[PDB]
C-alpha cells in the first residue's frame, strides 16, 4: 500500500501559483482556482474566485 | 421569519412521554441533485438572540424558548446530520439518506424530536448518483442552496457537485473495432454508442478490470464512462 | 417495585480499552410485532440521585457513580434513540431495531459504552412479515411492554401496531375465473386455495404489478395476499 | 514520540460552513493482514497531562474549539471501537474496516464530526476478514501492529492471525468420493481439491448446513473450511 503524501499546497487567499515540479515516483500536481466557493464559510478567503 | 422566534407547532409524537414539540416543517427542499437539504422550520438554526448567525441555533425546548451551542442537540434525517450554514429561518446540513427529516432536541427531562415525513431524494442529473458530494472526483451539475447568511433567503438554485472518478480507461485501437479495457474502482454507467452510422447501444454498469469491445463502422465510437465527460473517437483507426 | 442497583458488568466492546463499564445489556426482549424494546442494564435505570423519574438514569462506570439525564446517556443504533420509561433494571424504550442496542455516554471524564447484539428477534408468527408497523395495510397484534412500572421486570402486554396488509389489493371477478390484480410495493406473499370441492392451492411470492388467475366452478375460493387469515368467496365468480 | 499536538485537517464533510476542522483524520494505514488500524489524526487522541492514556483527546479549530476528555467524543464506525495504545502522532485501535473511521463530539460550539474513509485497502494474509484476530479456530501468519504502549509509530509485527470456522466438519468417507456434510455457523469458504491425479479445484462460500461431494483419488482429498492451510486426508477410504 502507498501513502500519498501531501507536503501542503501552497495557497494564495486573492492570489495564485504555478506549479513547480519536484521529484517523486507519482508526483501530480493541478493549479485549482476557486477553492472556496461564493457563500460558504465564516471565515473563509474574501476571494472565493 | 428569519429573526422570528422558534413557536410550538402540531406534531404530537416524540420518542419520550413529553410530546408537546415545536416542528412541523413548512416547507423543506431536498429533491437536489446534491446531498444536502434545505429546511424552512421552527425550531431554527441560525438564530439566537443575536440574530442569524452560522453556528447557533434556537429552539421551543416543549415550552422553553431559548438558544444553545449546537451540543447533544442534533438534525437528522434517517442518519444523524452535521450542519453546513444556519441561515435564520433555514437549516442547511448534509444529510446523506433524506426522506424524512428529523429535528430534535436530546434534552434530559423533556426530549422532544419531531419528524416529518417527505420525499426528499438525491439522484442524478446525467447517469451518475449524488447523495453526498465528496472533495474528490469530477465536478458535475446539480441543484444546492446558498451556504453562508445573507443576513436574501435560502431557495433552490444550481450549483457544482462532486461525484467520484474512476482510474485509467485504456483504450486500444485496431482495424473497424474499439477494445476499451475498463478499469473501475467504483461503479461506473458504461454507455457506449457509436459516432458513426452503426451503433453500440450498450449501457452497463460495471466495476473491476475488464474489456468490452465495441464495433466502429469507420466513424468511431461515443463511450461515456461514469457519466464522467464522454471519450469520443471518430477515426475509422478505431 | 424497582429492587435493583447501578453497577459496572462486562461489555466486550467499549470506546476505549477500558471495558469497565456498566450500562451493560443483560438482556432484551423483542419479541413483538412492535418496535419497542425492553432492555435490563447493570446500569439502574428509574433512579437518578433523587429516584424516579422517565428520563434519568444512574450508573457507576467504575470511574463515577452518579446519575445523568438522558442526553449525557443517549442510546443510539447510530441515530439517537428515546427512553420512554424506566423501572428499575429494565429500561422501556423506543428505539426502531430493537436488537442492536448502544447504550453509550457523553457524561463526564472517560467514555463507557455498551453495545448488544442480543438473541431476542421481531418476527411474524405469520407467512409475511409484520414484524414492525409498516404503513400498509391495517394492524394486528405485537407486544409493548407496560409504561408504568408492575413487576423490577416491565411485563409484557399485547397491544395494536400496524402490519401489512398487501398493497392495492385489487380483486376482480369474472366467469370462472378470478384474476388478482396486485400492485404491491414489497414483496408479498400470495396464498389462494379453493374453499370448494375445487382445488387451486396456489402460493407465490410476488413483487411488482402482476396478476394471478385462479380456476372457479361455483363453489368458492380464499385468496389471502400480504399475509391475513381467510378472506372467502363462495358460490359464483368466486 | 509524544510530541504530536491537536490542529486542523481538510475533512469532506465535518460542522459549521468550513470543513478545515478539528478531529478530522489526516491519513490511515491499514497495512495489515489482520484487522487492526494505525490513525494518524491532525487533533489528538490519547493525552492528557499523563502523556499515554486511554481517554483523553485534544483538538482546535477558530469556530468549534476546546479540548475533553473523550466522552463527548465517540469514536463510531456506527458502534465503539476501542483504542489500545497511542504513539504522539499515530493513534492504535481495533476497529473492522481499518480505512473507515468516524470521530465526532457532540458538545461544544457545533457538533463536529469528520470520517475518513479513503483507501489503504486490505484484507487478511488468508480470505477471511477479522476486525482483531478472534479466538475461534485456526491461527495463520499474517502482519498487524504493535500494540503494546512504548512512548515513533507501531510499526508492522509478524504475528498471528486467527479465523473463525464453523462447528462441524462432518467427513463421510466412501469409494473414492467425499462428501462433506458441513454445518456452518457463520459464513466458511469452502475451498477443495482432491489429493492425487484426481483435484477438484472449487471454492464456493457456503452458509447454513449444505452437503458436498467430491471426486477422491484415492491418495486422499485437501478441503480448507473457514480459511485454512490445507486440512487433508490421504489414501484410507478418502
Amino acid at each position: 500500500k502507498y501513502k500519498t503524501k501531501v507536503p501542503s499546497p501552497v495557497v494564495k487567499c486573492c492570489g495564485a501559483t504555478q506549479c513547480t515540479s519536484k521529484p517523486h515516483p507519482d508526483y501530480q500536481c493541478q493549479v485549482f482556482t476557486g477553492v472556496y466557493p461564493f457563500m460558504w464559510g465564516g471565515a473563509y478567503c474574501f476571494c472565493d474566485t | 421569519y428569519k429573526l422570528a422566534r422558534p413557536y410550538i407547532a402540531d406534531c404530537p409524537n416524540c420518542g419520550h412521554s413529553r410530546c408537546d414539540s415545536p416542528i412541523a416543517i413548512e416547507e423543506v427542499r431536498g429533491d437536489a441533485h446534491a446531498g444536502v437539504i434545505r429546511i424552512q422550520t421552527s425550531a431554527m438554526f441560525g438564530l439566537k438572540t443575536d440574530g442569524v448567525d452560522l453556528a447557533y441555533m434556537s429552539f421551543m425546548n416543549g415550552k422553553t424558548q431559548k438558544s444553545i451551542k449546537i451540543d447533544n442537540l442534533h438534525v437528522r434525517t434517517s442518519a444523524p446530520c452535521s450542519l453546513v450554514s444556519h441561515h435564520g429561518y433555514y437549516i442547511l446540513a448534509q444529510c446523506p439518506p433524506g426522506d424524512t427529516v428529523t429535528v430534535g432536541f436530546h434534552d434530559g427531562p423533556n426530549r422532544h424530536t419531531c419528524t416529518v415525513a417527505h420525499k426528499v431524494e438525491f439522484r442524478p442529473v446525467g447517469r451518475e448518483k449524488y447523495r453526498h458530494p465528496p472533495e474528490h472526483g469530477v465536478e458535475l451539475p446539480c441543484n444546492r442552496y446558498t451556504h453562508k447568511r445573507a443576513d436574501v433567503p435560502f431557495v433552490p438554485v444550481k450549483a457544482k457537485c462532486i461525484a467520484t472518478l474512476a482510474p485509467e480507461p485504456l483504450v486500444e485501437h485496431k482495424h473497424r473495432t474499439l477494445i476499451l479495457h475498463l478499469h473501475p474502482d467504483h461503479p461506473t454507467l458504461l454507455t457506449t454508442r457509436s459516432l458513426g452510422s452503426d451503433a453500440n447501444p450498450t449501457r452497463q454498469w460495471i466495476e473491476r478490470p475488464t474489456t468490452v469491445n465495441f464495433t466502429v463502422t469507420g466513424e468511431g465510437l461515443e463511450y461515456t464512462w461514469g457519466n464522467h465527460p464522454p471519450k469520443r473517437v471518430w477515426a475509422q483507426e478505431s
